[PDB]
């Protein structure tokens, strides 16, 4: 009941490019949580931008970031990978990865509330 | 008597010694299906209170506030799953019977505008939250128990009403 994530990724582009990010959860059941993705703009306040289900087999995104981002989940090396296309500068911003407690591997329940654990960040500027 | 008469009660005692058994396998099952039937039973009375609550059937076990699916085991069940209002048991893999070795029942309500009524049979799946309709499993990998497995009253369809 200590699971960990580690976020890495993180670089400067030019607008245009594309980015990678993935985010390493170890210990327990790690596989009985939803891995979401946040971001936190200067100024602004946090907001989502993905979620995945358990099952793999729900996916859902923010109405700013449809059809440029995707996200996928591969148990086997406990990682998840976002990834950005057709990048914009209006999306320099610090983004989280945090995991919620589902009772169950075969879920498809996605939100953006209660969190539980959270990751330290990884910066990304795009100029 | 001659020996013709006792070589016949021989022969009789020979064919009594090897007789062919009904099939007392499928009671067995019936047996120990019963305690997957009744560990679903047990998780009802905290869908229904989401459901009244939230007006929304609840969508995982988390939502419903049950122990983990993998934690609810038995002697001959090793899991429960909640999934859209759906109670799912699955039997165990190594020490049950042959034939419901791996299989799944399950256990769902619907509303009525006076009662809710409850039934009980083979695998059945939903699609929404907010859906009043269920469906087949359609596992495709044969993981239904039979209907000789399963009490009479235990037969629902999937499209019961
Ligand atoms: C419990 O499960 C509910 C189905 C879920 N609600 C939704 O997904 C929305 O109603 C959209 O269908 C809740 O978010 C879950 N509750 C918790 C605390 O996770
Ligand atoms: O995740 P869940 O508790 O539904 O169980 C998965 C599977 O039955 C492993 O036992």
């Amino acid at each position: 009941a200590q699971l960990q994530l580690v976020e890495s990724g993180g670089g400067l582009v030019q607008p245009g490019g594309s980015l990678r990010l993935s985010c390493a959860s170890s210990g327990f059941r790690s596989d009985y949580y939803a891995i979401v993705w946040f971001r936190q703009a200067p100024g602004k306040e946090r907001e989502g931008v993905s979620c995945i289900s358990t099952s793999g087999k729900t996916t859902i995104y923010a109405d700013s970031v449809k059809g440029r981002f995707t996200i996928s989940r591969d148990n086997a090396k406990n990682t998840v990978y976002l990834q950005m296309n057709s990048l914009k500068p209006e999306d320099t911003a610090v983004y989280y990865c945090a995991a919620d407690f589902r009772g169950s591997r075969l879920s498809d329940v996605c939100s953006y509330s209660s969190m539980d654990y959270w990751g330290k960040g990884t910066l990304a500027t795009v100029s | 008597f001659t020996l013709i008469e006792l070589m016949i009660v021989i022969a009789i005692v020979g064919i009594l010694a090897a007789v062919a058994l009904p099939a007392y396998q499928d009671y067995t099952a019936r047996a120990q299906v019963s305690e997957a039937i009744l560990l679903a039973e047990g998780q009802k009375s905290a869908v229904t209170e989401y459901y009244l609550n939230h007006g929304e059937w609840p969508g995982d076990n988390s939502s419903a506030g049950v122990a983990t699916s993998a934690d609810i085991k038995g002697k001959y069940v090793q899991s429960v799953t909640v999934a859209n209002g759906v109670i799912t048991a699955q039997m165990a893999s190594s020490n049950v019977n042959n034939e419901i070795k791996s299989k799944k029942l399950s256990l769902w309500a619907k509303r009525q505008n006076g009662s809710v009524k409850w039934f009980c049979g083979q695998p059945v799946t939903r699609t929404t939250a907010t859906a009043t309709d269920v469906a087949a499993a359609n596992g495709k990998t044969d993981d239904k128990i039979n209907t000789k497995h399963l009490p009479s009253t235990c037969r629902d369809d999937s499209s019961a009403s």
